[PDB]
C-alpha cells in the first residue's frame, strides 16, 4: 500500500531545533518530488518546502527559508525536515506529501506530526467523573489541566462508541488545556452496566482509566 | 496562451481564418470602399450576420508554429474578388493616423502607415474563445498600445475598424477549409 | 528546417524539444542543453505569458519527435526581462531542469562562445530542429530531426536587405547588435525550429552562435533567418548558469 | 510570487444545493488544484489541472476557470461533502494554498437535550470546582448558555466548547464549564444552567442543590 508516515514531532522550546522524518513505502521513492505542508491548529494548509527526486532542487516558503532545511535519503526511503530557531508561530501539524508523477497534484499524504513550540511545561491530566443523574441518561469524564495537546478518550476500551461526544480542548487562563468526553446511555443500564473512560495523554505518557457511576444522591 | 479558434484549436502562424463577431448581430471582417476610395481599402465589420467575410492570414515573425497572445502579429486578407483596376492591391492591414475617424485600419499601399505590430488578447467569458485586437506602435509599453474598435460612419452606417478608446471589437476565429 | 537532411543519430547531442501539456505533450519550440541542468531557448517560446511549471516538459535529443519520449520536469522558467511585444528583440530564455542530466556521448551540452567571437561570414554553421520543411509545409511523420548548413551574413549587410521592399526607413534598425543573420533561399530554419541552436565549428569545437528567433517567412529572397546572438547575452546567462 | 485568495471563508447549504467555491490567483496561472480535508483528517487530492477529478471523487464535483479566476462546484451538495476545501496553484515556486472554505450542511431544527453535572468529590479536595452543562445534539449552531449561582448571573468564569457537525445526523453538541474555587462553590446552594435555542419554545433550566442534593 502506498504510504507516508511522519515522525519526530513534539514539544520544543522557542529557539530550539527539531528534525522531522517521513518514512515512505509502496512506491519507488527516488522517482518522486516530495513536499512538506503544515497546518497550525484551526488554520489552513501552508506549503513549507519541496525537494526533487534526486535532491538537486529545493524550494521553501518565504517565512521558513534559511531556518528550515528539506532533505531526503533515497536508500532509506525517508524525507526529512530540519527545523531550527523554532518560534511559537511554527506550532502546527507537519504533513509529508508526494507530488503525483504525471499531474503534480499532492496525491499521498501522511497522517501528520504535531510540533508545539512553547516554553510551558508538560503536565499530565487529572480525570474527574461526570456522574449520571426511564429514558436516556448522560455521563462523562472531565479531563483537566494538561499540556501540550493532544488527549485521546475512549469508552469501555473502545466497546462503547455510540452516543460519545469528545469535546475539542479549551486553553484555560493557567495556560493548561481541559476537555470533557460525554456519552448518552439508557437510564435502565445505570447500576448494572459499567462505564469507564480511557484517557490517554501520550505527550506525558499518562494513561487513566476512570469508572463513572452514580453517587449516594 | 496560444490564441484558439472556435473549434478550440490553436491559431496556426500563417493560417487563414474568418474573423467573426462574438455577437450574432454582426458578420465577419472584410474590405469596403469608404469616402473617396476607388478601391476597397477600409477594413470593416459586415452588418450581414450570415457574411463570414474575408479569410485573414494571421502571422508572427517569430518562428513558432502557433499564434500566441502577446506576440507581435501581422494580418493580411487572403485573395478576394475585386474590380479590374484594383487587382494587385496589397492586402496587409495597416493603421494610418491623421484621419477624422481617428487611427484607421486600412489595406492597400499606405506609405504613411504607423510603424508597429498587432497583438491578440483574450477577453474573458470562460467556455467561449473571444479576443480583442490591439495595435502597438514600435517600442511601446502596453499602456501605449491601442485597442481596435468600431467607428460607425455618420452617413453610411459602415462599421470601420479604428484604434478606439471606447468598447473594443470582440471577435472569434473560424479556420478556413 | 528548409533544405538540408535528416541528422545522423550521433550529431547535435545538445538539441532539445520543449513540450506543453494538452491532448498530447506537444512540441512548441526547440532548445539547447548548455549546462547539465540548463536549457537555452527563445523568450517568445515561453513568454510573455509563462505557463505553469506543471504545464511544461523538456525532451532531450531524440531522432524522431514523439517516438520514445522521456519527459523531464522543470524547476524554473526565466524569460529575459527586456523581452516585450512591441519590439522584436531580447528573444532569449532559460529553463532550469530539476536534476542535472547524466551526460553521455549521444546526449551532452554545447559550449557557449567566448565574448570576443563575432562568427563572421565564411564560418561553417549549422541549424537543427523539427520545424517546417518549407513555408506552410510540415515536417512529415516520423518527424526526423533535420540539419542544414547555413551561410552567415554580416549584420549591417543583413539589416540593409531587410529594408528592401519595406515601408521602414533606413533611419531605424531592423537587425540589431543582439541579433545574427544566417541562411539563404535554399537553406534556413522555419516555424517549429524557434528556440533551437545555431552552431558553428571554431578551432575544433562546436560553439552555439545563435538561438532560432524570427524572419520574414522561411528561405525568402532578401530575408535571411534572424537569430539571437548568444555572445550578447553571456553576462545575463551567467547570472543563472554556472560557468 | 503567486498568492491565492479563496472565498467564502465558510458556508452553510442544504442537501441538493448547487455550491460554488471561488479561488483568485494574484497573477495569471494555467491550472488550479483542489483538496478536500475533513476535521482531524489529512487532506485528499480532489481536483487537478482545473477540471480533472482525482480517483474516487464523485461527478457532482467539477472545476473550472482560467487566468486568475477559478471555481470548484458541487452540483448537488451531499452530507459526506461536509469538509474544508482548499485551492493550490503549481505555477512556480513558492507554492501557496488558498485560505480554505468550510462547508456545513443544513438540516431540520433540533432542540438540545440539556444535562448539568456538579463537581466531583475528588476534584473538591484539590480546591477547584468545575460545573459542566451539556447541550446535546442540536441544530442550528447558535445557542445561548447562561450560568446562575443562587440566581446571580455569572460572567467571565465559564468556557464553551462545541463539537463539529456529527457525521450521523449533522447536529452539534456544546459544553459550558463553570470554574470556581472550592471556597466560592461552598458559599452557594443553587447551580443553574439556562439554555436558549431556536428549537425551544421557552428557555430550559437545569439545576442541582450543592453537594449532597
Amino acid at each position: 500500500e502506498v504510504q507516508l508516515v511522519e515522525s519526530g514531532g513534539g514539544l520544543v522550546q522557542p529557539g530550539g531545533s527539531l528534525r522531522l522524518s517521513c518514512a515512505a513505502s509502496g512506491f519507488t521513492f527516488s522517482d518522486y518530488g516530495m513536499v512538506w505542508v503544515r497546518q497550525a491548529p484551526g488554520k489552513g494548509l501552508e506549503w513549507v518546502a519541496f525537494i526533487s527526486s534526486g535532491s538537486s532542487t529545493v524550494y521553501y516558503a518565504d517565512t521558513m527559508k534559511g531556518r528550515f532545511t528539506i532533505s531526503r535519503d533515497n536508500s532509506k526511503n525517508t524525507l526529512y525536515l530540519q527545523m531550527n530557531s523554532l518560534r511559537a508561530e511554527d506550532t502546527a501539524v507537519y504533513y509529508c506529501t508526494r507530488r503525483n508523477y504525471d499531474d503534480w497534484y499532492f496525491d499521498v499524504w501522511g497522517q501528520g506530526t504535531l510540533v508545539t513550540v512553547s516554553s510551558a511545561s508538560t503536565k499530565g491530566p487529572s480525570v474527574f467523573p461526570l456522574a449520571p443523574s426511564g429514558g436516556t441518561a448522560a455521563l462523562g469524564c472531565l479531563v483537566k489541566d494538561y499540556f501540550p495537546e493532544p488527549v485521546t478518550v475512549s469508552w469501555n476500551s473502545g466497546a462503547l462508541t455510540s452516543g460519545v461526544h469528545t469535546f475539542p480542548a479549551v486553553l484555560q487562563s493557567s495556560g493548561l488545556y481541559s476537555l470533557s468526553s460525554v456519552v448518552t446511555v439508557p437510564s435502565s443500564s445505570l447500576g448494572t452496566q459499567t462505564y469507564i473512560c480511557n484517557v490517554n495523554h501520550k505527550p506525558s505518557n499518562t494513561k487513566v482509566d476512570k469508572k463513572v457511576e452514580p453517587k449516594s444522591c | 496562451d496560444f490564441v484558439l479558434d472556435n473549434e478550440g484549436n490553436p491559431l496556426e502562424n500563417g493560417g487563414t481564418y474568418y474573423i467573426l463577431s462574438d455577437i450574432t448581430a454582426f458578420g465577419g471582417i472584410r474590405a469596403a470602399p469608404t469616402g473617396n476610395e476607388r478601391c476597397p481599402l477600409t477594413v470593416v465589420q459586415s452588418r450581414n450576420e450570415l457574411d463570414k467575410g474575408i479569410g485573414t492570414i494571421i502571422s508572427s515573425p517569430y518562428r513558432i508554429r502557433f499564434i500566441a497572445e502577446g506576440h507581435p502579429l501581422s494580418l493580411k486578407f487572403d485573395s478576394f474578388a475585386v474590380i479590374m483596376l484594383c487587382v494587385g492591391i496589397p492586402t496587409e492591414w495597416s493603421v494610418v493616423e491623421d484621419l477624422p475617424e481617428g487611427p484607421a485600419v486600412k489595406i492597400g499601399e499606405n506609405k504613411d502607415a504607423m510603424d508597429g505590430w498587432f497583438r491578440l488578447e483574450r477577453v474573458s467569458d470562460d467556455e467561449f474563445n473571444n479576443y480583442k485586437l490591439v495595435f502597438c506602435p514600435q517600442q511601446a509599453e502596453d499602456d501605449k498600445c491601442g485597442d481596435i474598435g468600431i467607428s460607425i460612419d455618420h452617413d453610411d452606417g459602415t462599421r470601420r475598424l479604428v484604434v478606439s478608446k471606447n468598447k473594443p471589437l470582440v471577435v472569434q476565429f473560424q479556420k478556413l477549409d | 528546417i528548409v533544405g538540408g537532411q535528416e541528422a545522423p543519430r550521433s550529431k547535435w547531442p545538445w538539441q532539445v524539444s520543449l513540450r506543453v501539456h494538452g491532448p498530447y505533450w506537444m512540441h512548441f519550440c526547440g532548445g539547447s542543453l548548455i549546462h547539465p541542468q540548463w536549457v537555452l531557448t527563445a523568450a517568445h517560446c515561453v513568454g510573455p505569458d509563462v505557463k505553469d511549471l506543471a504545464a511544461l516538459r523538456v525532451q532531450l535529443r531524440e531522432q524522431h519527435l514523439y517516438y520514445q519520449d522521456q519527459l523531464l520536469p522543470v524547476s524554473r522558467i526565466i524569460v529575459h526581462p527586456q523581452f516585450y511585444t512591441a519590439q522584436i528583440g531580447a528573444d532569449i530564455a532559460l529553463l532550469e531542469l530539476e536534476e542535472p542530466v547524466n551526460v553521455s556521448s549521444h546526449v551532452h551540452t554545447v559550449t557557449l562562445p567566448p565574448a570576443s567571437e563575432t562568427f563572421p561570414p565564411g564560418m561553417p554553421c549549422w541549424v537543427t530542429g523539427w520545424g517546417d520543411v518549407d513555408n506552410d509545409e510540415r515536417l512529415p511523420p516520423p518527424f526526423p530531426l533535420k540539419q542544414v548548413k547555413v551561410p552567415i551574413m554580416e549584420n549591417h549587410i543583413c539589416d540593409a536587405k531587410y529594408h528592401l521592399g519595406a515601408y521602414t526607413g533606413d533611419d531605424v534598425r531592423i537587425v540589431r547588435d543582439d541579433m545574427l543573420c544566417a541562411g539563404n533561399t535554399r537553406r534556413d530554419s522555419c516555424q517549429g525550429d524557434s528556440g533551437g541552436p545555431l552552431v558553428c565549428k571554431v578551432n575544433g569545437t562546436w560553439l552555439q552562435a545563435g538561438v532560432v528567433s524570427w524572419g520574414e517567412g522561411c528561405a525568402q529572397p532578401n530575408r535571411p533567418g534572424i537569430y539571437t546572438r548568444v555572445t550578447y547575452y553571456l553576462d545575463w546567462i551567467h547570472h543563472y548558469v554556472p560557468k | 510570487d503567486i498568492q491565492m485568495t479563496q472565498s467564502p471563508s465558510s458556508l452553510s447549504a442544504s442537501v441538493g444545493d448547487r455550491v460554488t467555491i471561488t479561488c483568485s490567483a494574484s497573477s495569471s496561472v494555467t491550472y488550479m488544484y483542489w483538496y478536500q480535508q475533513k476535521p482531524g483528517k489529512s487532506p485528499k487530492p480532489w481536483i487537478y489541472r482545473t477540471s480533472d477529478l482525482a480517483s474516487g471523487v464523485p461527478s457532482r464535483f467539477s472545476g473550472s476557470g482560467s487566468g486568475t479566476d477559478f471555481t470548484l462546484t458541487i452540483s448537488s451538495l451531499q452530507p459526506e461533502d461536509f469538509a474544508t476545501y482548499y485551492c493550490q496553484h503549481y505555477h512556480s515556486y513558492p507554492l501557496t494554498f488558498g485560505q480554505g472554505t468550510k462547508v456545513e450542511i443544513k438540516r431540520t431544527v433540533a432542540a438540545p437535550s440539556v444535562f448539568i453535572f456538579p463537581p466531583s468529590d475528588e476534584q473538591l479536595k484539590s480546591g477547584t470546582a468545575s460545573v459542566v452543562c451539556l447541550l446535546n445534539n442540536f441544530y442550528p449552531r447558535e445557542a445561548k448558555v447562561q450560568w446562575k449561582v443562587d440566581n446571580a448571573l455569572q460572567s467571565g468564569n465559564s468556557q464553551e466548547s462545541v463539537t463539529e457537525q456529527d457525521s450521523k445526523d449533522s447536529t452539534y453538541s456544546l459544553s459550558s464549564t463553570l470554574t470556581l474555587s472550592k471556597a466560592d462553590y461552598e458559599k452557594h446552594k443553587v447551580y443553574a444552567c439556562e439554555v436558549t435555542h431556536q428549537g425551544l419554545s421557552s428557555p430550559v433550566t437545569k439545576s442541582f442543590n450543592r453537594g449532597e442534593c
